[PDB]
């Protein structure tokens, strides 16, 4: 979660996918 | 060997003289270059000398922050120098030496299963507070605030903040980077992506740090970026859309599903002083400007034993100086100075 | 039917007065006497008159305290009058107060009836007024003696909080023995428990902490079916007294042996949901040792009371806070530096 | 009556705690 996480802050998805890992 | 150099009062002055200094040993090595044990001649006294690679052609944030500063709970820069692959130079920061690290100590009672005595954490993180409203006074931010940077004198109880090698003048306006800060003491606006941060990020971390003493281990030890947000979920549950916009303005997330916060009270032991979480509650929040400035941490009811005339070390000694504040220190509220400064203190 | 009297001016002048009122209904009865609600002529306001019997040629304690008290949050004493049963010497002292329709008490209950527990903003605001309150009482070295829910009056609409009944309360004299059986037995601290007769106003501050445990915990939190009882429930949550602890209640009280109990951790007291800030102040309220209590400006000034120095703070209700900020020098006087805390910067 | 008794002899607390573990 380097360009992982640059992708998820870009594209809006970074709770969506935290909250997913969640479980 | 005996080595002599030119150096310059950390202060100044600044007018350049001859320090020798001898016992020289190898005591930190990273991609930051080389931390040094050494003794000076002429006071015996333990120093450790910080050398880095330097850019010639430009100046050295850390030495530039490091001349302004002159506080109890700071890690004293006594002289700088430079050294040393032929058009190579060195930046040598020569700092006071203390051996020991909350980290250390922290680690010792965690490996015995045990917890950090009470008055230690509130000794230990209001230290820590005083260092903090003292550089952010300038403007000056860490940005890099963990155990392992919380210098301790053993027998004395002195803590030092060391290591601004991170540190940053923060000027409203003009963006730093995001990716900052050691990942479990990392605020989430900088996992956002936020770039127009403040100080408050310090505090965050300081908050971490408590917690961590409270646990005996890290209260949010993400495996990665992403993860630790997962790990502030856990607690804190998913941020609002005003707290989001408060983190990092240039960030949306139209659709995502909301979680409650975990009660603090289970988060942490059943014995753990409710005082401790209570304080914990108001430097863990997802809103930048709802944490507590450091001198507000000061000022808290958990710090009541310290302001205590009669309080003492476990180890019968007395306490470190707590009280003597300057108008620095105290800058962004004068008024609190007659709560932090009890009765039995002044002169 | 108008009922027509020579009464005496709570505060100010001393000279008497003709007073009318009308509409006299019972609203309360006891041990102590009644009370009445009325309405008075001069002006529409209704007021409430406390009819006790007292002997003369002595001094009503209580009548004396209420006459050097003038504060938003207690209940003001408009008038006083005596009047006479028809038994000869049977005579009357009535005091004419403020009347305020509800309580703490009432106001929990129906929380606690309607299986909700009360919201966190009326704690905040009902507990600071208490303090407050005794901040001012304390000032003049008067101890309350009974702070209980049905002590505190509650006008619904704007939350003020007034503290009432002064039967109990005295003016403390350092050297000069108390009564150790007084309080209701819920809200009583240990020291009077253990006998002390040398006790301070430190023993409102217990009773107020057990009031904002109950308003955590939707009932009280020590129920003691008796006076040793009594003590056990705060065995249950505080463990045993060390020797020291025994010492600062009672220092002519000594027990050499006794088996420890520890105490059961303040986070398992209170339900999962309770605001750690509110266990944290309960916590310095709630202690043996009666000098290690908060002072009430103390407890005015803890962090759990931060949301309503907030300048956007609002009622449920969609109203205002009452006033909260206007202190005055008397109240303050125990300890000026904590207005800095005290008085936000929106308020100066 | 039976507080008082136990302040006096000075058995409040042993009377206290053996009722609690009742
Ligand atoms: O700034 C620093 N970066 C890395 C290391 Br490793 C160290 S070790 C240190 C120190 C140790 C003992 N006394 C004073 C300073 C400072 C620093
Ligand atoms: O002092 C008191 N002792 C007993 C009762 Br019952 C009441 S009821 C009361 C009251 C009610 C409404 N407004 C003002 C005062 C005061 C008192």
């Amino acid at each position: 979660p380097h360009r992982l996480l640059q992708q998820l802050v870009l594209s809006g998805n970074l709770i969506k996918e935290a909250v997913r890992r969640l479980h | 060997k005996v080595t002599t150099v030119v150096a310059t009062p950390g202060q100044g002055p600044d007018r350049p003289q001859e320090v020798s200094y001898t016992d020289t040993k190898v005591i930190g090595n990273g991609s930051f270059g080389v931390v040094y044990q050494a003794k000076l001649c002429d006071s015996g006294e333990l120093v450790a000398i910080k050398k880095v690679l330097q850019d010639k052609r430009f100046k050295n944030r850390e030495l530039q922050i490091m001349r302004k500063l002159d506080h109890c709970n700071i890690v004293r820069l006594r002289y700088f120098f430079y050294s040393s692959k032929k058009d190579e130079v060195y930046l040598n920061l020569v700092l006071d030496y203390v051996p020991e690290t909350v980290y250390r100590v922290a680690r010792h009672y965690s490996r015995a299963k045990q917890t950090l005595p009470v008055i230690y954490v509130k000794l230990y993180m209001y230290q820590l507070f005083r260092s903090l409203a003292y550089i952010h006074s300038f403007g000056i931010c860490h940005r890099d605030i963990k155990p392992q940077n919380l210098l301790l004198d053993p027998d004395t109880a002195v803590l030092k903040l060391c290591d601004f090698g991170s540190a940053k003048q923060l000027v409203r306006g003009e963006p730093n980077v995001s990716y900052i800060c050691s990942r479990y003491y990392r605020a989430p606006e900088l996992i956002f992506g936020a770039t127009d941060y403040t100080s408050s990020i310090d505090v965050w971390s300081a908050g971490c740090v408590l917690a961590e003493l409270l646990l005996g281990q890290p209260i949010f030890p993400g495996d990665s970026g992403v993860d630790q947000l997962v790990e502030i979920i856990k607690v804190l549950g998913t941020p609002t859309r005003e707290q989001i916009r408060e983190m990092n303005p240039n960030y949306t997330e139209f659709k995502f599903p909301q979680i409650k916060a975990h009660p603090w009270t289970k988060v942490f032991r059943p014995r753990t002083p409710p005082e401790a979480i209570a304080l914990c509650s108001r430097l863990l929040e997802y809103t930048p400007t709802a944490r507590l400035t450091p001198l507000e941490a000061c000022a808290h009811s958990f710090f009541d034993e310290l302001r205590d005339p009669n309080v003492k070390l476990p180890n019968g000694r007395d306490t470190p100086a707590l009280f003597n504040f300057t108008t620095q220190e105290l800058s962004s509220n004068p008024p609190l100075a007659t709560i932090l400064i009890p009765p039995h203190a002044r002169i």
